[PDB]
């Protein structure tokens, strides 16, 4: 190809949004699975739609620190005061978790599997973080990751906090203040996959634990750029064929 | 039929050395101008902000790579020149085939190996080979000169 | 065989694993409507209408996502755009004033 | 640079089906043809037909064109240059003279005059076709007898009797014995049974230092009976050494 | 078979010998390619030459080949003792279709022959409790492969129950042969001490063996 | 999971010793050595490969379930306790003394 | 050259909480991953868990889960280790290490310094 | 011997014009690709910070000089083209030798002067010479054309 397929540079921290789905059946990808310090990337076949919102109708307020510049903030809140969240069908989500476990049991032994909330880290990692309409979310994903899948209704509403002062890529004393977006915002993402991290201390009961990874950002791109590779063309090549350089006469 | 119809860039990657010997133009073209045709054509889209705010982050990514593509290309055209054959595609020499490079025979070279495969088996000697053609020209270049003097 | 001779070929189907500065393609409906500032998208070229690709017969290349520089290139890029786009934007450095905060209900 | 393996001796009866496949290694299975040749003692090594694992084109022998049908599986790559794959040839409406040592054979070139003509050859798994039953190779030992009294050797080997069908194979100490290997094939009696034997070469001085046993087996009978040669004996050339 | 190839030919050591193929225009030889294999009886086939002039890969120049409009030819030269095998040829075109040859028992001559080494193994105690009594005669280290078996019982002509074999080529490019004798324990026990005859180079070999010993 | 054998491990400066280690699944092998005051010092990073400041004496040598580390021509710095490491796991370990 | 150093002698009674330091230099702190080991006297060197310093992502072993608390601070290049509910089982000295390269953490080429702890 | 062995870049700087006439490839090569071979090869050292922090002070020093080397090189290849001889190294013309350029004879030109020395003595006329070859091509280019019409 000359160029790849369209890679949406979305940046999330736990689930993979608006990416590409698997073609046949869901797949799991890791460098080495014994390497418990290595991110397990999953790619869904069926994307599960996740609706989200900041319910508050906000008012912009330009306070001019000047000279030719101002600092925008929420002047007030027109109406009720409410909490930000994200809605996803728990049927779709856990029937999706069924897709995963069976292909997880392929890389592991048929031993039963368990899911869990993140062990620790910045709000970035320990919570499903993403942008929705210009504002940065941090959804508490304990709900989606708390289940044990063996062999022998309603919907999910994840609470979210909004941050405005943020530091993507964890830079050197360099932070960014997202000004507030006017009014309320509601956006809808497709979960296309996610990132897991195994607990490398196998137990009798155990059995094998997988919590939402997402410390490094290089995997967001691997999740899509896996399909491709770059090479350098070398059009010059020498080969023997019976033919001399026509100098039997001059 | 097969040699007078369409093929595509790098199509004969897994085709025999003999097969590929027809589809050179395909991969002998677009080494340069594969992108300068497309760039100039697609860049004159109605934007009118080509190089606005002077040069940017994509500014150097292209020029650092634009300027590469040509010298990279002019490197292989410099070899054609310095080997006395810029007829390209195919060109014979007086440099004979040192079987130390590959003891194998003709029949299987062109009809079983592919160029990717072949250039590997011959990769290590290419340096010594290439230098033999340069010294093949200069013998010829002096032999030319000697005859320019007396006639 | 015969007196065999080296003969040289330009335009052979050969490549090697490599890395080099890539460049980006934009979208037609993306560039046309302004959307004001958006990443560094405006500084890209537009993608070809014809999504051209050629299938390679009788090849079986090796891929390893993990060691792939396009992602060491992607994030390199992604960070560079942000920094540069926020280069001119408003600095909140004097707002480090003592904030007398009451809570809301 | 590669090697091919096949399907073992599958005993069938006249008027039946028998399938014989071939699996590859160390080369691009798709890049080359797969030929089929037997070893009919009455006719000769008759070529059956070849098939392209890439283009699916065939060219069967009009003798068995209607009888046999060929088919192939997908290719499973090992490296960027090598792979593994499978191919088949089943034959129905069998007769007696459809027998011999059956070979699969990879082609010579990817292109040219001798494209399909075979270069590399398979194992050669023998096939007989009769309605009779099958008997197992009952393994037993032999009373030792020296080959030369001048040098000083103590020959010993195991004996197989009344088996059907071929082939039968012997390995000593489960592949833990190298030099001194000697074997031979069988013959059909008036009754209708094949029978063979084996033999080894060791000195008569050191007897109870190393221990050897014959790991005999047979694919159609499904058995792997083992035996050991009893040293206590009295012959003519071995009692002079003791 | 279809194609007629010389069934018998011979040649002394250090020299050369030629094998030919012939048949109707349909099966030989104009506008047709010719191949040559070193098909060993008892082992898997080997390839020799095919262009027709161009050698097979990893084959010495000793092997040459020629094709007239009516016949093919193969010229192996400066012979080796490992060449004692059988050889088939074939007829084919590009699109197809191997018409195999009748074969050739080639005979390498002018080599130092050797006398054999015999080991007669009698049945053991357990085997006789089956019950069955089998005398097995072995032959090894001898070439060319030629042996005439003559079992004897009570020093009389044994005509009933003759199990004999063809000499199979050993792994050291020499020959090997075996022999058997089906017998009931009734006659086996009480038969005045057995015998077993075999011969090569016109010099007979034998090893007499006892029942009760 | 790792079975580092055997345990006694006492010899003279003029001798040779070989330490074995067993495993069920595959992995990346390594080795260490403790000292008075000092902490574990790496000596092997793949299996065959050596660490920094490691002579030819340290011979790693077996492609199989049993992997071993040999350090011929013993010395006075060699006293201490060694361990075999594979991923998160460790070996029983063994102490050699004066 | 990649130095490492920690705290020192700090005595505590069973059933309490503790905290130690682990300063480091010679590399992009956030790029390479770290980990700890509960090396016991006589017993097997027990692994505790690892930490990614960029985002703070961590991983803990079951026997130490809940009790252990690995932290950091890139403003000081210092990886912290907090441990509550103490026992005689966990009295031994601890050591913070990093791999030979970022590519592979489990090849510990760079280790910490002595940290006496008394219970 | 001498023409079939090693010499080195610019080795015949003080060698006669005839002598230098064998060692052209030496100084006809590396005009371009003398640096693009070395640059690409040495720059792929395990650094992974090629063009980090975008472009720098060495950033332009190279590109301002990279882009020069090629047009400078393509200027001499444009002359070979416009004189109808890109066979390089050596090429005859219909333009005769105006002795007004140098009255001297053949014998001493090739066997006593060196090219550095010679090109100086002829420096002032080169402009007029070069323009004569261009008008030598176009006479030939029209004479070609005229014959393309009628056959
Ligand atoms: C995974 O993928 C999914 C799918 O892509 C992602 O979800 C998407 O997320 C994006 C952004 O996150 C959303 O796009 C934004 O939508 C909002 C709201 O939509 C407006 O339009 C709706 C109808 O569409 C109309 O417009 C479109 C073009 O926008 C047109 O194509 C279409 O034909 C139709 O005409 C309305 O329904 C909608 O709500 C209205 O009605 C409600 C009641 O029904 C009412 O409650 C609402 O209040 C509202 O009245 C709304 O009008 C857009 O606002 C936004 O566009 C902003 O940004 C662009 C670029 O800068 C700018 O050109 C726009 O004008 C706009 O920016 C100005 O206007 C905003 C208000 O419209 C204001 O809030 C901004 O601050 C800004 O104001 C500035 O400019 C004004 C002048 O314009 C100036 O006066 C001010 O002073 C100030 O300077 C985007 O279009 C997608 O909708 C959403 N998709 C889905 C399916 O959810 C998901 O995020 C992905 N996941 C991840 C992880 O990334
Ligand atoms: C990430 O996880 C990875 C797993 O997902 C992991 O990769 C694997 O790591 C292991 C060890 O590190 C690699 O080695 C393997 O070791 C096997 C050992 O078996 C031998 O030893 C046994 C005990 O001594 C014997 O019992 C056994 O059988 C013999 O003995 C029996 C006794 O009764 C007897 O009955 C038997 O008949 C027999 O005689 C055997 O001798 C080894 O068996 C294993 O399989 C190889 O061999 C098989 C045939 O036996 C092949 O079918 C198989 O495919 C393996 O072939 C190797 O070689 C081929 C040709 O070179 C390659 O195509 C293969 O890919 C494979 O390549 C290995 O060897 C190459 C040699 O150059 C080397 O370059 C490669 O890198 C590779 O090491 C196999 O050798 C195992 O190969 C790794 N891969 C897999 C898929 O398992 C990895 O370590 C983790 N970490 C990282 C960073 O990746
Ligand atoms: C130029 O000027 C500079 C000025 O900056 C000069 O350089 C500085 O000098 C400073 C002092 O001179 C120096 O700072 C100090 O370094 C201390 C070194 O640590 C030793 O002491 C501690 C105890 O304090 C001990 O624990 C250490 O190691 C023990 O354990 C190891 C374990 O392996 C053993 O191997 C070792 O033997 C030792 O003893 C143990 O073993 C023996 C047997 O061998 C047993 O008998 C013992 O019982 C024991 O088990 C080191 O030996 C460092 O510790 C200091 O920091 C502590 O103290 C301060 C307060 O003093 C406190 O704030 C710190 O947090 C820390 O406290 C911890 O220890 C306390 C006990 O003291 C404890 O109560 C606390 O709870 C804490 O746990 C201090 O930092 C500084 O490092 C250097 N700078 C440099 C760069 O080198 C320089 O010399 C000048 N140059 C010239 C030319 O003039
Ligand atoms: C990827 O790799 C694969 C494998 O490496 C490679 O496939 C090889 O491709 C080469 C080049 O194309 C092939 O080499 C040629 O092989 C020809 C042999 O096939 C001919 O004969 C077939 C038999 O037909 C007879 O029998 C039937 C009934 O059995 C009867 O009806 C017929 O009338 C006839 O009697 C025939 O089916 C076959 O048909 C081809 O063409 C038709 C269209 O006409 C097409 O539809 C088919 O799909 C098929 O392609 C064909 O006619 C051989 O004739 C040919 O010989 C010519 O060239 C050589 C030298 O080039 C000369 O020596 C000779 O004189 C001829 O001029 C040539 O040898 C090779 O066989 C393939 N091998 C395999 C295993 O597939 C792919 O091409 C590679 N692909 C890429 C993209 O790289
Ligand atoms: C997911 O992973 C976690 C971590 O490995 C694993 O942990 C266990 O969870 C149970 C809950 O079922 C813990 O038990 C208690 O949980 C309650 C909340 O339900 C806490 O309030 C308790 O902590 C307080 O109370 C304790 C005394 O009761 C105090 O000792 C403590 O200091 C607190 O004050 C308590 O944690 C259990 O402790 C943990 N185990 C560990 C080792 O941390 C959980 O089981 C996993 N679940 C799934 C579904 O995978
Ligand atoms: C590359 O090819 C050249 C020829 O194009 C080789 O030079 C020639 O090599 C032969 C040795 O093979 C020289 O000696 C002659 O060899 C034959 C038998 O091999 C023998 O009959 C002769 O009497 C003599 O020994 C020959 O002189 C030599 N030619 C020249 C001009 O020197 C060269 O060796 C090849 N190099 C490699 C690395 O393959
Ligand atoms: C460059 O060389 C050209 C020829 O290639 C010169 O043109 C020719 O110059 C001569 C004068 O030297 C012209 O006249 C003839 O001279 C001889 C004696 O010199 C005389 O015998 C003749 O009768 C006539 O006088 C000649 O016509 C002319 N040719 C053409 C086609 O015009 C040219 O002068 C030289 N210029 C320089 C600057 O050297
Ligand atoms: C049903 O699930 C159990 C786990 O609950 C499986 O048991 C595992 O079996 C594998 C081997 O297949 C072992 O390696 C694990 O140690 C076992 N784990 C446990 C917890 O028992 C069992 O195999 C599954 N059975 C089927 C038919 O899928
Ligand atoms: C799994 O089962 C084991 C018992 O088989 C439970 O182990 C206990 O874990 C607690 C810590 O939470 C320890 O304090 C106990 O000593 C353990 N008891 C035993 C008998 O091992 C474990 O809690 C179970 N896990 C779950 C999630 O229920
Ligand atoms: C080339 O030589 C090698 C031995 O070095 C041999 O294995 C190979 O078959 C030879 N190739 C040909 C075509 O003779
Ligand atoms: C071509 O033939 C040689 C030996 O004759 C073999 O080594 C090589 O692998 C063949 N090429 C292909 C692509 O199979
Ligand atoms: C919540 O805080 C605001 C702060 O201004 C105050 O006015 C309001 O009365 C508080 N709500 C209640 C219920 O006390
Ligand atoms: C060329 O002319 C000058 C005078 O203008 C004279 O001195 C010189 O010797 C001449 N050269 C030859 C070779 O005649
Ligand atoms: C060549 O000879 C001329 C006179 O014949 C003289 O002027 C010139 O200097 C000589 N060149 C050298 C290099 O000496």
């Amino acid at each position: 190809v000359q160029c790849t397929h369209g890679i949406r540079p979305v940046v999330s921290t736990q689930l993979l949004l608006n990416g590409s789905l698997a073609e046949e059946e869901v797949v799991i990808r890791s460098d080495n699975f014994t390497n418990n310090a290595k991110t397990i990337i999953v790619q869904l076949k069926e994307s599960v739609e996740i609706n989200c919102t900041r319910p508050n109708n906000n008012t912009r307020k330009s306070i001019h620190i000047g000279p030719g510049r101002a600092f925008y903030t929420t002047g007030e809140i027109i109406g009720d005061i409410r909490q930000a969240h994200c809605n996803i069908s728990r049927a779709k989500w856990n029937d999706t978790l069924k897709q995963i476990v069976i292909k997880l049991r392929e890389q592991f032994e048929n031993k039963t599997i368990v899911f869990n909330h993140s062990s620790g880290g910045d709000p970035e990692i320990v919570m499903h973080s993403f942008n929705c309409g210009g504002e940065f979310f941090y959804c508490n994903s304990t709900q989606l990751f708390n289940s044990t899948w063996n062999n022998n209704g309603n919907t999910i509403t994840l609470p979210c906090r909004i941050k405005q002062i943020i530091n993507m890529w964890q830079e050197i004393g360099k932070a960014m203040y997202a000004p507030p977006i006017r009014g309320q915002i509601r956006c809808s993402s497709n979960i296309t996959g996610l990132l897991l991290t195994r607990d490398g201390c196998i137990n009798e009961n155990g059995t094998e634990i997988f919590r939402p990874g997402g410390g490094d950002m290089r995997d967001n791109w691997r999740s899509e750029l896996y399909k491709y590779k770059v090479v350098k063309i070398e059009p010059l090549g020498v080969a023997p064929t019976k033919c001399k350089r026509r100098v039997v006469g001059r | 039929g097969i040699g007078a119809v369409f093929l595509g860039f790098l199509g004969a990657a897994g085709s025999t050395m003999g097969a590929a010997s027809m589809t050179l133009t395909v991969q002998a073209r677009l080494l340069l101008s594969g992108i300068v045709q497309q760039q100039n054509n697609l860049l004159r889209a109605p934007e009118a902000q080509e190089r606005m705010l002077q040069l940017t982050v994509w500014g150097i990514k292209q020029l650092q790579a634009r300027v590469l593509a040509v010298e990279r290309y002019l490197g292989d055209q410099q070899l054609l020149g310095i080997w006395g054959c810029s007829g390209k595609l195919i060109c014979c020499t007086a440099v004979p085939w040192n079987a130390s490079w590959s003891n194998k025979s003709l029949d299987r070279i062109w009809n079983n190996m592919t160029w990717m495969e072949w250039e590997r088996e011959i990769d290590n000697y290419t340096s010594e080979i290439y230098t033999l053609i340069e010294e093949s020209q200069n013998q010829q270049e002096k032999n030319e000169q000697e005859l320019l003097e007396l006639d | 065989v015969e007196k065999l001779w080296v003969t040289v070929y330009y335009g052979v189907p050969v490549w090697k694993e490599a890395t080099t500065t890539l460049f980006c393609a934009s979208d037609a409906k993306a560039y046309d409507t302004e959307v004001h500032n958006v990443w560094a998208t405006h500084a890209c070229v537009p993608t070809d209408p014809n999504p051209q690709e050629v299938v390679l017969e009788n090849v079986t290349e090796h891929f390893n996502m993990w060691k792939n520089n396009m992602v060491e290139q992607m994030q390199e890029d992604i960070i560079s755009l942000w920094d540069q786009s926020l280069k001119p934007c408003v600095k909140l450095t004097p707002l480090c004033v003592t904030l007398n905060c009451k809570d809301v209900n | 640079q590669g090697q091919l393996v096949q399907s073992g001796a599958e005993l069938k009866k006249p008027g039946a089906s028998v399938k014989i496949s071939c699996k590859t290694s160390g080369y691009r299975f798709n890049f080359y043809h797969i030929n089929w040749i037997r070893q009919t003692a009455g006719r000769g090594p008759e070529w059956m037909g070849w098939i392209s694992p890439y283009s699916g084109d065939k060219n069967l022998a009009p003798a068995f064109q209607d009888r046999v049908i060929m088919t192939t599986d997908t290719e499973v790559p090992v490296t960027s240059f090598t792979s593994t794959g499978a191919a088949y040839m089943e034959i129905r409406n069998l007769k007696f003279d459809d027998t011999g040592t059956y070979f699969c054979a990879k082609g010579l070139l990817r292109d040219g005059s001798s494209t399909w003509l075979p270069y590399l050859w398979g194992q050669g798994t023998l096939l007989t076709v009769s309605s009779a039953s099958t008997k197992g190779p009952s393994v037993f030992p032999l009373a030792p007898s020296s080959k030369s009294t001048s040098g000083g050797t103590a020959a010993l080997g195991c004996l197989v009797k009344d088996y059907f069908p071929e082939p039968v194979t012997v390995s000593w100490n489960s592949g833990a014995l190298t030099s001194g290997v000697h074997t031979f094939p069988a013959v059909l009696q008036s009754s209708g049974l094949y029978s063979l034997s084996s033999v080894v070469t060791v000195p008569s001085s050191s007897l109870g230092t190393q221990t050897y046993i014959c790991n005999v087996n047979h694919k159609p009978s499904n058995t792997k009976v083992d035996k050991r040669v009893e040293p206590k004996s009295c012959d003519k050339g071995l009692e002079v050494l003791f | 078979s279809v194609l007629t190839q010389s069934a018998s030919v011979s040649g002394s050591l250090g020299q050369s010998v030629t094998i030919s193929c012939t048949g109707p225009n349909s099966v030989c030889c104009s506008h047709k390619s010719i191949s040559w294999y070193q098909w060993p009886p008892g082992r898997a086939p080997t390839l020799i030459i095919y262009e027709d002039n161009e050698r097979a890969p990893g084959i010495s120049p000793r092997f040459s080949g020629y094709k007239s409009y009516w016949s093919a030819y193969l010229t192996i030269s400066d012979l080796r003792p490992e060449d004692e095998t059988t050889y088939y040829c074939c007829s084919y075109t590009h699109n197809s279709g191997c018409v195999f040859g009748t074969g050739t028992k080639v005979s390498v001559l002018g080599q130092s022959k050797a006398n054999p080494s015999v080991t007669l193994f009698p049945p053991s105690s357990e085997e006789l409790q089956a019950n069955k009594a089998t005398l097995v005669c072995l032959i090894s280290d001898f070439y060319p492969g030629a042996v005439t078996v003559a079992w004897k019982a009570d020093s009389s002509p044994v005509k009933a129950g003759v199990e004999t074999t063809t000499p199979s080529k050993q792994s050291n490019n020499k020959y090997a042969a075996s022999s058997y004798l089906s017998l009931t324990p009734e006659q086996w026990k009480s038969h005045r001490s057995y015998s077993c005859q075999v011969t090569h180079e016109g010099s007979t070999v034998e090893k007499t063996v006892a029942p009760t010993e | 999971v790792l079975t580092q054998s055997p345990g006694t491990l006492s010899l003279s400066p003029g001798e040779t010793a070989i330490i074995s280690c067993r495993t069920s699944q595959y992995g990346s092998l390594a080795w260490y050595q403790q000292r008075p005051g000092q902490a574990p010092r790496l000596v092997i990073y793949s299996g065959s490969t050596r660490a920094a400041g490691i002579p030819d004496r340290f011979s790693g040598s077996r492609w199989g379930p049993d992997y071993n580390l040999t350090i011929s021509n013993l010395e006075s710095g060699d006293f201490g306790v060694y361990y075999c490491q594979q991923y998160e796991f460790f070996g029983q370990g063994t102490k050699v003394q004066v | 050259q990649v130095q490492l150093v920690q705290s020192g002698g700090q005595m505590k009674k069973p059933g309490e909480s503790m905290r130690i330091s682990c300063r480091a230099s010679g590399y992009e702190f956030i790029d390479c991953t770290l980990n700890w080991i509960r090396l016991a006297p006589g017993k097997r060197p027990e692994w505790m868990g690892w930490l990614k310093p960029r985002g703070g992502a961590v991983n803990y072993c079951r026997p130490l889960q809940g009790r252990v608390t690995m932290t950091r601070d890139v403003y000081s290049d210092t990886a912290f280790l907090e441990l509550r509910s103490l026992t005689v089982d966990d009295t031994a000295v601890y050591f913070c290490t990093r791999g030979k390269n970022c590519d592979y953490n489990w090849d510990f080429e760079h280790w910490g310094r002595g940290t006496p702890v008394i219970v």
